[PDB]
DNA sequence: AGTATTGATATAAGTAATAAATGCAAATTGC
DNA sequence: GCAATTTGCATTTACCGACAATATCAATACT
RNA sequence: GUAAAUG
């Protein structure tokens, strides 16, 4: 049955309507059944087996897996019931006093509410699941993350009941319940084994433990793996009946339960969290205030309206995907099917360096075929399920802001064959706005984007009888869609075109194609916002201008310029490279540079786009490395006030990763006068929310547990900061956290206005009806956002959050202005007896502005009487001019730099700022 | 006789990639007459003399010019060290042989199809009188490759094949630590166990006098090592320096499992006996329980366990069915 | 005093070490 | 103050030479 | 660790 073409049959909005409550209503059944974790139906099945084989009466070995784990269940149930009574004789004892006990009760709380009867389904599926999933096969996994894995499996499972209705527990919890309850299964993991007695013979017939704990040297330490009878891999292998009780995450078919607190939204029956916060209590602990007062509503709202698109899946283009599929050759996108890995033939030196360069290429070239046809198994399995079906993805940020989709494997974010397999849901009235766009969108797909609106529609008109005849015959025909730089999208939009060319009148046509409304460079077009630079908006599409002037094409024109100098001076590279510039590349690069790019990734990418225009075959990386190293300097020549404003940032990440605290600090921290870094970059996006980055060190210590000592990073405990990761992402970072609140407050916008809007980070999607609403909404969101002096809020914000913060700096001992500082370290050295301590030194600043903390007036006074170190720098204007020994510097940060004259009601009359 | 490397010339010299060697004839004289080396070799002269790791040379040339052995080659490939071995002994009978013998593809190509060497084979009766090999891999960097020419022994894959010779190794202290523990003491481990069982040992000199506590009292006791001033070592920087006099022994056990067991049960070398055999495989335990009669043993901790009693686990292994195979690697 | 905690060294043994080569030099911290 | 040393925007999927390493033991910090 | 995808 096909539900998409039932709607699509049915012409009247009432009983359109009408369908989607029923479809709905229908659905609601169907998700609950996809999303259900078999905790519950393993058992039952388990059950159900054994008492099937009791009643039998005959016992057959192939069918007594499930009867097995069955009998492991019951044998494993009373012990851990006997641990729980433990724990509840332990901590519920009315005396807190330790008594010298020989026993832990941290992991106690962990697991005393409920662990006792869904566990040892978790930990034999778990243990089963990983037969050899940590290539312990020489069978088996590593302990570390069994442990773990365990652990992790239980903290889901009570985030299932609470969410029916210790935010966060540590790795070291998580392996120590982890441990415990393997272990608990393994003393009681018995299965029968046969085997020869050399003394006999003769087969000897009993019983061995399952899994049995071992540990295993690979290159000089030890690994403690968990292996598994042999016995048992053969059983488990012939059955392939997984059963696992979490079940994969895939789009749904039910309107996603709206964002209303940081921890509920998304998904019916499991739990997401509103950040991607990967491991850090800070951002959890900022997010979850953050939500309790309630300054990220519109970000809610944002979220919301960008998740409520229903989709579909396109049939057609899912039809010809299938043909090629199943045809399996060599194909543009598609790799196809491989038989065999051929060996290179075998040496009996150059020669054998030669055959082992063939086979690292060969197996390479097999390793990435088998992983694109395995994904594309997946994609299209999906997709061939969710034919006719309601398709809702309810989105997610990370811990910047940018939306992302939460089922991983089909989604829009993919590559161009899984965009053009999906098409929105609902229909809307062409109309001669809506045909325009359209024919705009297929040329823009089609690459030249470059050219003006009424070039692009003469184009989609003049190739008229090639989207007729590429849509008549998908293959063996002229293949025209092949020819483009997004053939499936090509082919989807060509096959409407085609219909409408078919149709009498144009303005009839319901449409189903999404819309393209991309821009360029959103950082750069951010950047020149933030500066009120005229020149970089003149330069990036934002002001009004009659023909588009590309960035890409602007900064290709450039290194073309400079490449030509290099082909006079005589480089050969350069000779060769000079016919040879392609705008693909110096668009990736230029994109990618505003996003604090490194130099690897920058060339990685420059090789990536140059292996298939073939300039250099194989050996890609020393041409794109010698592209770089020209292509960030015209970059940086051309961007002035953009390269201001992120050293700026960067400068200002820097001194506040070296910053120091007060109050954590007037506790010695054990280092004495050599300070421990503690403190991240934070601040609020426009929207409001929190933006703290995570950079830490974080090293690995070795936690306690039954079965042995896991050695892991727990990221629960204080760490100090990375200075150089977070000075390197503070740009992007704030970059990134401006597109994404641009994103969502367009996304607001639109669902006010009532629209669809799909949209992938920048880049907008719409039908072609309400493309010009939407345009019309993107200039006034955007306009609004930087109608006011964000860098200026941002640096009074850093000086209000840091305010009471003391840099360290180590300025010469010698300067005549030390006597001051001298004196009062003298006086302090007088009373502590030995050289002054920074640690006394920070209690006294502190007990300077303690005084001033109470309004009383006498603790004012004596304050204002006070003298600390500080206050002899408070009265230098430049102390970074004035700047050995160290001494404590109070916090400065810039000065903003200049700001440009800019007008945003002036760009907002430029058609071409999102084409 | 040669000419024996000096203290000036040992001087000029700069990278000696983190090798400690002496310079001293009387401390090595000392060690000479320590070791007594003409007792187990009635004819020395016939001796074949494979030297590894020469480095300085000091300790070859005071070797050749108290025996006067038949054949004497050194095997070495830093190219400084090679240039200084090379520059000191021109003409000399002391055979100069670039190679690396981390690689046992180098024994593998020396002994036979290029006959650059040619080892007098002997049986496992008596320690050969012909083939020695003197070692010196004081380098801290690579010191297992001590381990794997320890059990080449057991494996007689290497020249071991060709009877029982005696390889003199110049062993950092530490290192010297480890494979001499004796059991109840800290630096017991598969290196000391693998001692037992191969070879036996005979300590015959240390630099510091206040490492010797580590050592086995009654072990020094019988021993009476030749000690000498901890500045007689080049790099000062390095740790002290030790000898030990290995000669293989007669053994009868199959030295794959061998392995297998004592190095699944050294990784738990305080846990005592009655758990730690849970390691081997599945079941091991319950059936070691079952089965050993010394209840001594029992209780005895992995640290207090013998060579004789490791190899009585091994044959109980031997004994087991269900012996889950040794090479699941 | 006396347990408790943290830091260091070994473990296997062919994913070697030494120093000789290279890099992206620039932003970083070694001392 | 210098000097040599370490490594870099966000997310997602699949794969394998292969990944968060573990057990004493001593030195010292806690009630 | 490697490879691919997306902005």
């Amino acid at each position: 049955i096909n539900f998409f073409e039932i709607y699509n049959s049915l012409p009247t909005l009432e009983e359109k309507k009408a369908f989607e409550s029923a479809l709905n209503i229908f659905n609601q059944d169907r998700q609950k059944v996809l999303e259900n974790r078999a905790t519950e139906a393993a058992r039952e099945r388990w059950k159900h087996d054994f008492e099937e084989a009791k009643a039998r009466g005959d016992i057959s070995i192939e069918k007594n897996l499930n009867v097995k784990l069955w009998k492991w269940y019951n044998e494993m149930l009373p012990l851990v019931k006997e641990e729980i009574n433990h724990c509840r004789s332990l901590l519920s004892e009315k005396l807190s006093d330790k008594k010298g006990l020989n026993k832990v009760d941290t992991n106690r709380l962990g697991y005393g509410p409920y662990l006792t009867l869904i566990d040892p389904g978790k930990m034999c599926v778990i243990t089963i699941l990983e037969l050899l999933k940590l290539n312990s096969t020489g069978e088996g996994m590593r302990t570390a993350r069994a442990v773990i894995s365990v652990g992790k499996a239980i903290e889901m499972e009570f985030r299932s009941e609470q969410v029916l209705k210790k935010i966060l527990w540590p790795q070291s919890i998580r392996a120590r319940i982890g441990s415990v309850l393997i272990s608990m299964l393994i003393q009681v993991a018995k299965v029968s084994v046969q085997g020869v007695d050399p003394v006999t013979k003769a087969k000897v017939h009993g019983e061995a433990p399952a899994f049995a704990h071992g540990y295993q040297y690979h290159n000089g330490s030890k690994l403690g793996v968990l292996k598994i009878h042999k016995t048992l891999i053969r059983q488990l292998n012939g059955e392939r009946l997984i059963a696992s009780v979490q079940p994969q995450l895939l789009p749904m078919l039910v309107e996603p339960k709206p964002w209303v607190n940081w921890r509920s939204g998304g998904y019916h029956y499991t739990q997401s969290t509103l950040l991607r916060t990967k491991d850090s209590p800070e951002q959890v602990a900022y997010l979850k205030a953050a939500s309790d007062n309630g300054d990220i509503d519109r970000v809610y709202d944002g979220l919301n309206v960008l998740g409520r698109t229903p989709w579909t899946v396109n049939r057609k283009v899912f039809d010809v995907v299938s043909q090629v599929w199943n045809k399996g050759e060599g194909f543009l996108d598609i790799p196809g099917a491989q038989d065999e890995m051929v060996l290179p033939p075998a040496p009996p030196p150059s020669i054998l360096r030669a055959w082992k360069l063939q086979v690292k290429t060969i197996a390479n070239k097999f390793s990435s075929d088998r992983s694109n046809r395995c994904d594309t198994n997946y994609k299209l399995e999906i997709a061939r399920a969710f034919l006719g079906e309601k398709l809702y993805f309810p989105h997610n940020l990370d811990f910047r802001g940018r939306a992302y989709p939460l089922s991983p494997h089909f989604n829009h974010l993919g590559n161009d064959m899984s965009r053009g397999l999906l098409i929105f849901w609902h229909g809307k009235k062409l109309g001669p706005s809506g045909l325009k766009w359209l024919k705009i969108h297929l040329s823009n797909l089609f690459g030249f984007d470059k050219l003006p609106l009424k070039d692009r529609v003469a184009f989609t008109e003049s190739h008229l009888q090639d989207i007729k005849d590429s849509a008549e015959n998908p293959l063996t025909g002229d293949r025209w869609w092949t020819t483009a730089d997004k053939p499936w999208q090509a082919l989807a939009t060509c096959f409407e075109l085609n219909e409408v060319m078919k149709m009498d009148n144009p303005e009839e046509f319901i449409s189903h194609q999404p819309v393209h409304q991309d821009g360029t460079c959103n950082g750069l077009q951010h950047y020149a916002a933030l500066g009120g630079d005229v020149e970089g908006a003149t330069q990036v599409n934002l002001v009004p201008s009659d023909k588009p002037q590309d960035v890409y094409a602007h900064v290709a024109r450039l290194v073309q310029k400079r490449l030509e100098i290099a082909a006079e001076k005589g480089d050969e590279n350069a000779k060769i490279l000079k016919d040879k510039i392609t705008r693909k590349v110096v668009k990736q690069t230029v994109m990618t540079n505003v996003y604090g790019v490194t130099y690897v990734g920058a060339t990685f990418q420059i090789a990536k786009q140059l292996s298939p225009i073939f300039d250099d075959r194989k050996e890609s990386l020393d041409f794109s490395k010698y592209l770089t190293k020209h292509v960030f300097s015209a970059i940086r020549e051309l961007f002035h006030s953009a390269h201001l404003i992120q050293d700026w940032l960067g400068e200002s990440a820097k001194r506040i990763s070296k910053s120091i605290r007060l109050d954590v600090d007037e506790k010695s921290f054990k280092n004495g006068n050599k300070p421990d870094f503690m403190s991240s970059v934070i601040w609020t996006t426009p929207l409001g929310l929190p933006i703290v980055q995570p950079y830490r060190e974080e090293s690995k210590k070795q936690v306690e547990t039954n079965l042995q000592t896991v050695f892991i990073s727990d990221p629960f405990a204080v760490n100090p900061v990375n200075a150089r990761r977070q000075k390197a992402g503070l740009p992007p970072n704030f970059i990134h956290s401006l597109d994404a609140s641009h994103m969502l407050l367009s996304a607001a916008e639109c669902g006010k206005q009532g629209l669809d809007f799909a949209s992938v980070h920048d880049s907008y999607w719409t039908h072609a009806s309400d493309i010009d609403t939407m345009n019309v909404v993107l200039r006034e969101q955007f306009i609004k956002l930087h109608e006011v002096d964000l860098v200026l809020r941002l640096k009074e914000e850093f000086d209000q959050r840091y305010k009471n913060y003391v840099k360290i700096g180590k300025l010469k001992r010698s300067t005549d202005l030390a006597q001051k500082i001298i004196r009062i370290r003298k006086d302090l050295s007088r009373k502590l007896g030995r050289s002054t301590t920074l640690a006394d030194e920070i209690y006294f600043e502190k007990k300077r502005q303690e005084l001033l903390n109470s309004p009383l007036i006498e603790d004012r006074n004596v304050g204002e009487k006070m003298v600390t170190t500080v206050s002899l720098f408070e009265d230098i204007t430049d102390l970074d001019a004035l700047e050995g020994m160290s001494v404590l510097l109070p916090l400065r940060l810039p000065e903003i730099p200049p700001k440009g004259d800019f007008d945003v009601t002036v760009l907002r009359n430029s058609q071409y700022f999102f084409s | 006789s040669v000419p024996i490397p000096g203290i000036k010339d040992i001087s000029k010299l700069k990278f000696f990639y983190g090798f400690k060697y002496l310079w001293n004839p009387t401390v090595y004289n000392k060690i000479f007459d320590k070791l007594d080396l003409t007792k187990t070799y009635k004819h020395p002269e016939e001796l074949k003399v494979l030297d590894l790791y020469p480095g300085v040379g000091i300790q070859s040339a005071i070797f050749y010019n108290k025996y006067c052995p038949r054949q004497y080659s050194l095997l070495e490939k830093r190219s400084s060290l090679y240039k200084f071995l090379n520059a000191k002994f021109e003409g000399s009978p002391l055979q100069i042989l670039k190679r690396d013998p981390y690689d046992w593809s180098t024994y593998s190509n020396l002994i036979d199809e290029e006959r650059i060497f040619v080892p007098e084979v002997q049986s496992s009766d008596h320690i050969n009188d012909k083939f020695l090999t003197v070692a010196n891999v004081t380098g801290e960097g690579s010191e297992g490759l001590i381990m794997q020419w320890l059990s080449c022994i057991g494996n007689k894959n290497w020249l071991y094949r060709f009877g029982k010779v005696k390889m003199l190794l110049w062993m950092p202290s530490t290192t010297a630590r480890k494979l001499l523990a004796r059991p109840g003491m800290h630096s017991r481990s598969k290196c000391s166990v693998v001692r037992e069982a191969f070879t036996d040992t005979k300590l015959i000199a240390i630099s510091d006098a206040n490492e010797l506590k580590g050592f086995d009292s009654q072990c020094i006791e019988e021993w009476d090592p030749i000690l000498f001033s901890a500045a007689e070592i080049w790099p000062t920087k390095g740790k002290p320096i030790a000898l030990v006099e290995m000669d293989p022994i007669d053994f009868d056990f199959d030295v794959d499992n061998w392995d297998y067991v004592t190095r699944h049960l050294m990784i738990l070398k305080r846990t005592p006996l009655n758990t730690v055999m849970d390691s081997l495989g599945h079941g091991g335990q319950q059936y070691f329980n079952s089965r050993i009669t010394d209840k001594d043993l029992l209780k005895k901790c992995p640290i207090d366990l013998t060579n004789d009693e490791f190899i009585y686990l091994t044959k109980l292994f031997m004994e087991w069915p269900f012996k889950p195979d040794i090479l699941m690697d």
